């Protein structure tokens, strides 16, 4: 049943299961053929083992709902298939991972719509207090971001280290990510835990747009870390020569 | 709850459903069919009254057809045809496979080009869509006598 | 070929038990 | 595997015989003839065979049945249309099911005359593709006028030269009409549109944009344009004379001619020289936009502008629902990270061994509501430690969808002064009643901002495309419905509109639900008012339906709206 339901062979499918096959079959991994058809975006499997009695919140060995298996590939339709069936929105997988964060970590736009239609928690945070706007901006999906910011996501959410979804996407190079932060009221002086602030970030990293991006919008070159250590020292340190030109040339 | 709208006479769009095949040429069968009462049961159906193989025949009230002869009209035959038939509304190429479905297709059509209130509708669909006996159950229908439809 | 997913490896490999785990929330702390 | 015949069941009189084709088949009209010892040969009947999605031996297998039904069988399309920022569904009608449709694409296909290789979705596409390419260019005219009605007329047209032309205005239906035709034959189609499409470059990464000193553009346009937005048909086939991995969706790319099937693994991996098109076609999606300012002296100034992002928001019909799937992240890494780097880099490396104290931030809306109003900002910052004298021009002009401008619509001039180190904000107002002239139907604004200071011999732009919104048409349906029973759809329409809604025509078509279309005329709509209408209808086909609304006046024209309803076969009885 688990490859019938890989491949989406319908017929043998349907001839397993009324020879008896068990459609809620949990291996020791814990993927149900449920798991496997809603992963593979199998829309009429999906639909055949729910009516033969398929169990919606099953898990596997890291805590995966079929819904997680849907969203992390994107399958709009068999979301909300799942969702009609009663599958938890806001299940979460042993690192804190709702459906939303799977959606938003595959940069499938539509399926974070549906998730959020479907009352999905925007500001929903994973053990390391990773917003969907943290993984987009992670992934560099900024059109994710869009989605979440207007749909009312806090563009200053702070992670465990005090990461902002600014600090992360000048940390990446998401040059996008970062228009659309700042166009919709992102911080640019948010300090982390060790009092980065995203210029300080970009500085380190070496990137260049970012930095100049960030330095004409009026951002102060002169802020400082915990220790006394300016985005020059960052540049100096990392040895990002053109970083630390457009700073000296700038008022560092 | 408000408003109706009006029809509105356009062919400004008539010709993007013109087909390009050309239909075959085919022969064709005809069967006239008239709405009518039976003695046993009082119920509307339809009744085979006439056919067109080769030449026309009639079905007499005996169950038995009748000579087959050429098809003569009535001077008021094609009269009457063509007033109504220059008022007449054609479905073409219309895509339907039941009757009911041609029925309502053709009803509604009926409503839109004006030739009959939307009151009228129920009547007509359930007159089209009465059992339509053929000769051979004319003898077991204890007969049949002509019938008008009303509205009731 | 059109042989190979008879196999238990292929089909191990086909069936991707590695896309139904949580495989990491990566951090990439910036110091050191 | 092979053609083949079995008799299953037999009586006395009549065998019951199952007969088998190749998976590699040749497609089109067969002839099945019956020799018997003794006899001169019988045709027993004529058939049409069709390439198969649904066998797993088939070079166009899809693995989906979801996918099957949405990428072949279902003819209730969506084209999306309008900007990046604002994405307009408008209901298409691929009609690839229509009784001569089949025919006509079968008799497109055979001018190509090798039949041999017909039996090759690569090569059925590929000479399609090509022939349809040549009839949008012998038939679409240079510009109601822009009336569709799905992909069908448009096929009739172009074979045969009778019925309603396209115009230039709408030539994106040739992906929508390339999808009808490879739908009808068997191959999984789907039209996708790629929104700010760098058109024109021959595979250069650059793009020359030319604007006055007013921030408008004079000469009706240079050869490489950003396209406000490009349809293609993408196709689904396996590419056995590729190397092993480029299986999937193709794309059907045309040159002026012959046309060529992409991966689109190749177009997002920069594989130029897998096929001929690759270049162009990534191109396309990651050129860059140069600005250049040009004085009345004569002088052809750089400018410092804001980046201009291609290959937005790829977009086409999701499985299985009427939503919008985006299908960017098929065609490209994202944007500033290490593949998108990486991919760059070895384009630029083959390419190459083959041959600022003042900052600008425009923010626009998405839409302009028709004769409507919006509000715009200009955010001007000065880094000098002296105060500047600037002079900022806004300009609104109207552009077709393939970049070509159709009219200057409004000029504005700012005289300012910036203290030093101090950002100012300009709110300006984007009024539809200051245009010089309304806009010509089915173009967007091409909103322009650019900040001259002193002579520092460098100016500050930025550019943005805002669509033009229409009053919304709201259809209310129930979501199922019984076949063969009356069925009501009222429809709302709110006049937004500075002035009356006259000569009011509303439309509806569907099929399975309305034979061919039905046009009405309801009352003049005063500003502020809204009209409502109730339309009955009984859907006589079984399935997942779609009526269509079509409302044209005075004020606008060709507004469609779409909404679904699933019809149910009626209850059993006796």
């Amino acid at each position: 049943l688990h490859i019938a339901a890989h491949y989406e062979n319908l017929n043998v499918a349907q001839l397993l299961l009324n020879r008896g096959a068990s459609v809620n079959f949990t291996p020791q991994n814990g993927i149900t053929p449920l798991h496997i058809a809603s992963r593979r975006g199998n829309v009429i499997m999906v639909r055949l083992l729910l009516d033969r009695g398929a169990q919606i919140e099953t898990k596997t060995k890291d805590e995966l709902t079929p819904l997680h298996c849907a969203a992390r590939n994107g399958h709009v339709r068999i979301s909300e298939i799942l969702l009609d069936h009663g599958a938890p929105i806001q299940a979460k997988t042993k690192n804190g991972l709702s459906p939303i964060h799977m959606a938003a970590q595959g940069d499938h736009l539509d399926c974070v719509r549906l998730l959020l239609q479907y009352d999905a928690e925007i500001d929903d945070i994973t053990l390391d207090h990773l917003t969907p706007l943290h993984v987009a901006a992670h992934c560099g999906h900024h059109r994710v971001a869009k989605v979440l910011l207007d749909k009312g996501a806090k563009p200053n959410s702070r992670a465990l280290n005090g990461f902002t979804p600014l600090h992360i996407a000048c940390k990446k190079n998401h040059v996008r990510v970062m228009e659309l932060l700042l166009k919709t009221g992102a911080s640019i002086d948010a300090v982390t835990e060790s009092g980065l602030t995203p210029l300080h970030v970009a500085s380190f990293m070496g990137h260049l747009p970012i930095v100049k991006n960030l330095l004409q919008r009026g951002a102060s070159p002169n802020v400082s870390n915990v220790k006394v250590e300016t985005p020059l020292h960052m540049a100096a340190r990392a040895g990002h020569t053109e970083v630390a030109k457009y700073l000296l040339q700038n008022k560092a | 709850q408000m408003e109706e709208p009006a029809a509105h006479d356009t062919e400004a769009t008539a010709t993007d459903y013109h087909t390009t095949s050309h239909p075959g040429t085919h022969k064709v069968y005809v069967e006239l069919q008239e709405l009518v009462m039976d003695e046993k049961n009082q119920e509307l159906r339809w009744m085979e009254a006439a056919r067109w193989v080769q030449l026309e025949e009639n079905l007499g009230e005996n169950g038995a057809w009748g000579r087959p002869h050429l098809s003569h009209l009535t001077f008021w035959s094609l009269l009457e045809l063509r007033r109504v038939f220059t008022k007449g509304t054609v479905l073409l190429d219309l895509q339907e496979t039941s009757l009911a479905g041609v029925a309502n297709q053709l009803l509604d059509r009926f409503i839109f080009e004006d030739q009959i209130r939307p009151q009228d509708r129920e009547e007509l669909l359930r007159a089209l869509l009465l059992k339509h006996s053929h000769a051979g159950e004319l003898e077991a229908l204890g007969g049949v006598k002509p019938a008008v439809l009303t509205r009731s | 070929e059109e042989l190979q997913d008879d196999y238990e490896d292929m089909m191990e490999e086909n069936l991707e038990q590695e896309e139904y785990e949580d495989p990491d929330i990566p951090e990439s702390q910036m110091e050191e | 595997k092979w053609w083949s015949a079995v008799v299953e069941e037999r009586d006395a009189q009549s065998w019951t015989i199952s007969v088998t084709t190749p998976a590699d088949a040749v497609i089109g009209h067969y002839s099945l003839l019956l020799q018997v010892s003794g006899r001169k040969q019988l045709l027993l009947g004529q058939f049409t065979l069709l390439f198969n999605p649904w066998n797993r031996e088939d070079a166009v297998f899809l693995k989906n049945e979801a996918q099957r039904m949405e990428y072949l069988l279902n003819q209730n399309g969506l084209i999306y249309l309008g900007t990046a920022d604002c994405i307009q569904a408008e209901s298409w009608d691929f009609g690839q099911f229509e009784g001569d449709v089949i025919d006509l694409s079968l008799r497109l296909l055979s001018k190509d005359k090798q039949v041999e290789k017909w039996s090759q979705p690569v090569h059925v596409a590929r000479v399609l593709g090509a022939l349809l390419h040549f009839l949008k260019e012998q038939r679409v005219l240079p510009t109601l006028l822009n009336k569709r009605r799905g992909s069908v007329p448009i096929l009739r047209q172009w074979l045969t030269g009778r019925g309603r032309p396209v115009y230039d205005g709408q030539a994106w239906v040739l992906a929508a009409v390339a999808c009808t035709v490879l739908r009808c034959l068997g191959i999984p189609a789907r039209v996708v549109t790629t929104f700010a499409s760098a058109q024109g470059t021959g595979g250069r990464l650059l793009i020359d944009e030319y604007y006055n000193e007013e921030g408008l553009q004079n000469g009706e346009g240079q050869r490489g344009r950003i396209w406000i937005f490009q349809t293609s048909t993408e196709c689904w086939m396996t590419r056995p004379a590729l190397p092993q991995g480029y299986d999937g969706w193709q794309i059907l790319h045309p040159s002026a001619g012959s046309c060529d099937l992409v991966p689109v693994r190749a177009v997002k991996e920069g594989t130029l020289g897998l096929t001929p098109a690759v270049s162009d076609l990534f191109a396309a999606i990651n050129a860059s936009c140069v600005v250049w300012k040009c004085c009345e002296d004569g002088t052809l100034e750089l400018t410092d502008s804001n980046t201009k992002y291609v290959g937005n928001n790829i977009s086409t019909k999701g499985v299985g629902s009427d939503r919008c799937e985006d299908i960017t992240q098929n065609y490209k890494y994202p944007e500033g990270s290490l593949q998108e780097k990486e991919v760059l880099e070895r384009v630029e490396k083959e390419k190459m061994e083959r041959e600022s104290p003042l900052y600008l931030l425009l923010k626009a809306p998405s839409s302009l509501p028709l004769r409507g109003d919006a509000q715009i900002s200009v955010t001007l910052v000065n880094h000098s430690e002296q105060e500047k004298a600037v002079q900022l021009a806004i300009g609104v002009q109207a552009v077709h969808y393939n970049g070509v401008l159709a009219a200057k619509l409004w000029r504005k001039k700012l005289h300012l002064t910036l203290s030093a180190n101090l950002e100012k904000i300009i709110t300006i107002g984007l009024f539809f009643s200051n245009f010089e002239r309304n806009p010509p139907e089915n173009t967007f604004l091409r909103l322009t901002a650019m900040a001259t200071h002193s002579e520092s011999n460098l100016s500050c732009f930025a550019q943005e495309d805002i669509a033009i919104c229409r009053p919304h048409l709201a259809i209310k349906m129930p979501e199922k419905a019984e076949q063969y029973q009356p069925l009501t759809a009222s429809v709302s329409l709110q006049n937004s509109l500075d002035a009356p809604m006259e000569d009011c025509v509303i439309s509806i078509l569907g099929r399975g639900l309305i034979h061919r279309e039905r046009s009405y005329r309801f009352r003049s709509v005063w500003p502020e008012n809204t009209m409502c209408a109730k339309f009955q209808f009984t859907p006589t086909h079984v399935g997942l339906q779609r009526l269509t609304v079509e409302v044209d006046c005075n004020m606008f024209q060709n507004l469609t709206n779409y909404k679904s309803v699933t019809v149910v076969a009626p209850e059993l009885s006796a």
